[PDB]
């Protein structure tokens, strides 16, 4: 038995991207019609995003599929390796639930992390998350994004019902479809932060926006089992585990923390890992990539 | 030598920030909710500072007063966004105590400023006032004056401190509505 | 034909229409989840088309 030569894993947790708005805190119940957050021009050139001068709030609107299926390859030259991955994540998927995965998924949206440097110095931040069956909301949760930590993580009733619904998407058991609200404070008048462009804020028809892969980022920092520091909290699921911001990497090849490396042995050659080890494996599967040789 | 009342800040490392982002957002923070109502009582130095390796701010030491950190630490405008940063404690002042005059202050770094102060009121050669700002003209902060910068000029953060000589002996003077001296600090140590 | 476009979707129908002139000579209409991926089973108006 050897690698598979190709491996290719399709993403879960599919967001779309982040339409940023403003208004005034306190009509929150009625923000829908609110103008967008327009990228304006001034002094070289430099693109700048601001709010309204009778606005103080942001709305940050985005959507969520959560899809399920999360061991099989959309590519796969081996039908051994194949087969025998399907059984090893099913044994991972009997022996306990996803709810550990999405407990952590459901407390990353359950704040509001998705929201980066807009929200640093808020005043109130609220994250608000329907569920959508059909065009009706069939059941609808509302936050506090500054009551939920950041470096760690916590129980509530509401997160595990909503840690629940995210674990019956992940295994299959059905379809959820998520609309996620942050409103916001910053001030009348203030700088908000889109992303940048290759300076150049990003954009859509006439509205200041954010990319789906710097949410889905947002959505995938969750490993606190980089046994190294916890100061630093949590850090983004990816192999390697490494922060281009921080410029260092920890979860090296050095030890044997790899994604790669614990594959190889709880795959190939029966190496069962610890529990927390196979925990962020299985969320690099959900993550998805271009694997093998 | 008058670093009495003693406090610091560590602003954790996080991937939500850079450590002179997250040092910015504490400063204009600070000088937010700090000189809001006013205030004299006001001492910021670098509590873990270091100007050897051009890195101006990358910890947070607060020498204040009693009633000045009693009142100047509960509002809205400190709080927040401890979420990456933490609290601080009290300390009281040893017997050493060196006269790091600390301050808040601006420094020159105007290229074309002089074109416009001589077109406004002063009634000099503009062109030449344009011509010449040469590299060798700016005579700003070479060490590391974090400048902390909003969001309205697109260029970067230049000096703006009022540091002062780090030795045995005592240098205190005035601070004002935003954390600084003018004309001597507290201790440092 | 919807490769990925139907992988975790609410709801896909395919209706098909005959056209004979500018004009629909008979028109179809399904439920594309309903209808497997893996077998090939009767139904009425699948015979008819």
């Amino acid at each position: 038995l050897s690698t598979a030569s190709v491996l290719a894993f399709e993403r879960k947790l599919d967001p779309s991207d982040a339409l940023m708005s403003a208004g005034a805190w306190a009509q929150r119940d009625a923000s829908q019609e609110w103008p967008a957050v327009t990228v304006r021009e001034k002094s070289q050139t430099v693109d700048v995003a601001n709010l309204p001068s009778d606005a103080d709030t942001l709305k940050v609107r985005f959507t969520l599929r959560v899809l399920g299926g999360a061991g099989t390859p959309s590519a796969c030259n081996d039908a051994a390796y194949r087969d025998k991955l399907l059984q090893t994540v099913a044994t991972y998927v009997n022996d306990q639930g996803f709810a550990e995965l999405a407990r952590r998924y459901a407390h990353n949206l359950a704040n509001a992390r998705f929201l980066w440097r807009n929200r640093v110095g808020a005043e109130a931040v609220e994250v608000r998350i329907n569920h959508i069956r059909q065009g009706e909301v069939a059941r609808a949760w509302r936050f506090d994004a500054l009551a939920i930590g950041l470096r760690d993580f916590k129980a509530d009733a509401e997160l595990d019902a909503l840690a629940e619904l995210i674990a019956s998407g992940l295994s299959g058991s059905g379809h959820v479809l998520l609309e996620v609200v942050a409103f916001a404070r910053i001030g009348d008048g203030q700088e908000v932060f889109p992303s940048q462009e290759l300076k150049t804020l990003y954009s859509v028809r006439d509205a200041a926006a954010i990319h789906s892969q710097k949410i889905g980022n947002a959505l995938r920092t969750i490993d606190t089992w980089y046994p190294d520091e916890d100061g630093l909290g949590p850090i983004a699921v990816e192999p390697y585990g490494s922060v281009t911001s921080q410029g260092k990497a920890y979860r090296q090849p050095k030890q044997k923390l790899d994604f790669y490396t614990l594959l190889d042995n709880w795959v190939l050659r029966d190496e069962a890992p610890a529990v927390e080890q196979q925990h962020y494996v299985i969320a690099n599967l959900i993550r998805g990539g271009v694997f093998g040789e | 030598m008058a670093m009495d009342h003693y406090l610091d800040i560590r602003l954790r490392p996080d991937p939500e920030f850079p450590p002179a982002q997250l040092m910015s957002v504490l400063f204009g923070k600070l000088h937010q909710a700090l000189v809001a109502q006013g205030g004299d009582r006001i001492g910021v130095s670098f509590p873990d500072l270091d100007e050897s390796r051009s890195r101006l701010g990358e910890r947070l030491r607060i020498h204040a007063s009693a009633d000045d950190l009693r009142a100047l630490l509960a509002r809205p405008w400190l709080e927040g966004l401890r979420d990456h940063l933490q609290f601080g404690e009290p300390a009281v002042v040893p017997h050493p105590t060196p006269y790091r005059q600390v301050s808040r202050v601006q420094a020159k770094s105007n290229p074309e400023r002089l074109r416009r102060r001589l077109m406004r009121r002063h009634d000099l050669s503009e062109e030449e006032a344009r011509k010449r700002i040469p590299d060798t003209v700016a005579r700003a902060l070479d060490l590391p004056f974090v400048t902390l910068r909003s969001q309205s000029t697109g260029q970067h953060f230049r000096l703006f401190i009022r540091h002062g000589p780090l030795q045995v002996t005592a240098e205190e003077g005035g601070f004002t509505c935003y954390g600084l001296s003018k004309g001597g600090f507290v201790p440092w140590f």
